[PDB]
This record gives C-alpha cells, sequence and structure tokens, in this order.
C-alpha cells in the first residue's frame, strides 16, 4: 500500500558511496533524496568494508525509498581465497590462483537467498562452477 | 568521469565484475539490459564494451535546498538569508551541510549540553558545521577529520560565520594535546564509536560527556554495549528516522 515505480540495481562499494554516478543519475531521475541514500547506504555497509555490493533501491510515487542490501557477488567472495591482482578476461584465457571444495562448505550458506535452492546439494556446483571465468581451481 | 556499458546483467556478467573493480571503477548500474560502469580514469579493459562522456543530478539539489530549522539554529547556504531569531549557521553545501538528521540531531544535542567557555572536540568535522555551531554557543572547538581535503572548507565555512575554531587532520591521537575537553561530538558510524569508546574515554575530563550521532537505530545497541564498557553512563537519546543521538557522561 505504497506505489512503487522504480527498482533500481545497483554494484557499490561499502561505506564508499558518493552523489557521484551512478548514484546521481540513477535516484535523480525518479525524485529520490540522494544525499539521504549516500548517508543511509554508507551507515549500512560499515560493518562489511571494500566489500563490493548489491543494492536493490525500490522508489516509491512519493518519492519516498527504501533499499535491500545483498550478498555480494559470488565471484568477489571466491578470489577472497586467493585475491592475487586483476581477474581473467572476456573469453576466458588467464590465471590466477586456486583453491578446494571446502569453501563452499561456508559460503554457499551465505550466498543462499539470492538464487533460490533449499536443499544444500546444488549449492556446491554452483560455486565450483564459478571458479572457471577467473582462473581457479577445485580439486 | 567516463560510463562504460556492457553487454548484459549483473547476474549474467558476474564473474567478470570483480575485474571491474580492478579498473578503478566507482560504481555499477542495471539499465533495461545494460551494464553501465563508471571511473574516475580510462583503462585498457579487455570486455570490449564501450565508452561515454560526463554530460544534471548535482544542482537539482543545490537549488532545492531550504534552510533547515534545528533549533536554536538554521542552517544557511551562502545565498539564503533569515528574517527568524535562530542562529544563523551559513555552510558552502558540497562535501558533507544541515539538511540531515543526523546534523540536526547533533546541533540540537549541542544546545543541550555545551556550556559557554567548554572545550568541545568535533570528531569527523567535514564541513565544521558542529564545530561552528558550538562556537556560536560560547565553545572552545577543535574540529578533525582523517581526510585534509575538508579542512580548507572547514575554514571557509568558519570564516563566514565570523568565528574560530581549531581545525586539524587526524582522529582522537591528532587531538589528545589539545585536550582533554568538557564535550566530544561525533557524527559518524555505529561501529566507529562502539571501537573508539575506550578513546572517547580518554580524551574528555571527568564529568565530560559523548554526544554520538550517525547511528542507525537498529545499530545502536552496538554503541551502547561499547559505551557502558568503556565506563560511561546513558544521559539521554533522541531519535528522528532511521537515526538515533546517544548522550552519555564519564
Amino acid at each position: 500500500m505504497k506505489k512503487v515505480v522504480a527498482v533500481v540495481k545497483l554494484q557499490l562499494p561499502a561505506g564508499k558511496a558518493t552523489p557521484a554516478p551512478p548514484v546521481g543519475p540513477a535516484l535523480g531521475q525518479h525524485g529520490a533524496n540522494i544525499m539521504e541514500f549516500v548517508k543511509a547506504f554508507n551507515a549500512a555497509t560499515a560493518n562489511m568494508g571494500d566489500a563490493i555490493v548489491p543494492v536493490e533501491i525500490t522508489i516509491y510515487a512519493d518519492r519516498s525509498f527504501t533499499f535491500v542490501t545483498k550478498t555480494p557477488p559470488a565471484s568477489y567472495l571466491i578470489r577472497k581465497a586467493a585475491g592475487l591482482e586483476k581477474g581473467a578476461h572476456k573469453p576466458g584465457r588467464e590465471k590466477v590462483g586456486r583453491i578446494t571444495w571446502e569453501q563452499v562448505l561456508e559460503i554457499a550458506k551465505q550466498k543462499m537467498p539470492d538464487l533460490n535452492t533449499t536443499d544444500l546439494e546444488a549449492a556446491a556446483r554452483m560455486i565450483a562452477g564459478s571458479a572457471r571465468s577467473m582462473g581457479v581451481e577445485v580439486v | 568521469m567516463w560510463v562504460y556499458r556492457l553487454k548484459g546483467t549483473l547476474e549474467a556478467l558476474d564473474p567478470i565484475l570483480p575485474g571491474l573493480f580492478d579498473g578503478g571503477a566507482r560504481g555499477l548500474w542495471e539499465r533495461e539490459g545494460e551494464v553501465w560502469a563508471f571511473f574516475p580514469a580510462p583503462v585498457d579493459l579487455p570486455y570490449e564494451g564501450v565508452w561515454e562522456e560526463v554530460g544534471d543530478w548535482l544542482e537539482a539539489w543545490r537549488r532545492d535546498l531550504k534552510p533547515a530549522l534545528a533549533p536554536p539554529f538554521v542552517v544557511l547556504a551562502p545565498w539564503h538569508t533569515w528574517e527568524g531569531a535562530e542562529i544563523p549557521l551559513v555552510i558552502e553545501p558540497g562535501m558533507a551541510t544541515g539538511h540531515h538528521e543526523t546534523t540536526r540531531l547533533a546541533l540540537k544535542a549541542l544546545a543541550r549540553h555545551l556550556r559557554p567557555g567548554d572545550k568541545v572536540l568535533d570528531l569527523g568535522t567535514g564541513s565544521g558545521v558542529l564545530a561552528i555551531a558550538a562556537e556560536k554557543l560560547g565553545g572552545k572547538a577543535l574540529g578533525v577529520d582523517i581526510d585534509p581535503m575538508v579542512l580548507p572548507q572547514a575554514e571557509a565555512n568558519a570564516k563566514r560565520n565570523g568565528v574560530r575554531p581549531r581545525f586539524l587532520e587526524g582522529s582522537l591521537e591528532a587531538a589528545l594535546p589539545f585536550g582533554p575537553f568538557d564535550l566530544l561530538v561525533a557524527n559518524l558510524y555505529a561501529e566507529l564509536h562502539a571501537a573508539l569508546a575506550p578513546r572517547y574515554r580518554e580524551a574528555l575530563v571527568p564529568g565530560g560527556r559523548a554526544l554520538l550521532t550517525g547511528i542507525l537505530k537498529d545499530r545502536a545497541p552496538l554503541v551502547r554495549e561499547a559505551m557502558a564498557g568503556a565506563g560511561f553512563r546513558p544521559l539521554e537519546e533522541a531519535a528522528e528516522g532511521e537515526w538515533v543521538l546517544l548522550a552519555y557522561g564519564r
């Protein structure tokens, strides 16, 4: 019972949001309070740090907003194991590091209420099948 | 500043995304089927998208700007004027101002707690608004910020207000040779307040007080636990919107 006119999807670094783009254009369009979001975003993500954080802004007809903070990218959390330099490229022909099958047994419960899976079973195979596009291994 | 447009979505290009924050990007944005990545400097990203210019959304703010009431003050832009009996605080708008709940809560709390002659520490000064407010109330104010870039505007703000706080680069430790203080005011995250609690007790004279804002309703327990743990006693809380102010005596 408050009309939504925008669900804006946006990836932002923890505690380092500013009026500047993407934020300016993304909220200014729908008359959302910009300074207000910057201040609220930053305080919300102050407990994490340097983490990339996906965030959904629900903008209403009165120009109100709420926002939901996400998990963040599976790929960020993978290379929290071996985060050496820049990642791979667009086709996929670059090396970085590696891991094994006991990272998922912690990080798939964190990344759970995103891509919906009630059973613990499939959660393994998605992270193992994400550790490929950057140059990662599982054995 | 240059935008970068990508062939997909935030969940179809989910593993090429870390490599973008190695490129220096500040933020990502999803469109009708496009990811727009913004940068302070352009480099050779391998994903073969397309680059665009700088270009609206800065001035919609600056020009709709109404004075912000926070009795006994009103915060005004250099181009406003005021009729009332409020104490005018003139603040060049930009790198933090007067219109946010947290600043208003802290300004009203200064008025309740500050005595003429008190030494004041304004932590994370930004614009210098609270250090300047304190001086208008007869306090002797030091404002510190870990970002030395804000300092010259804090000075310019102070000179348009006819006051002279001291402004320094640093945090608690840099303030220590200027203290101890009667009153500490700090607009900071809950997590920072909670980490700094012991050093807050160190910065204040016996019977001194801390006025703490920047705190989200839901994150206040963190601060309460930390402050009690550091030997402080609760004076009062004040709230507006999502935000609280917490006041303590040592």
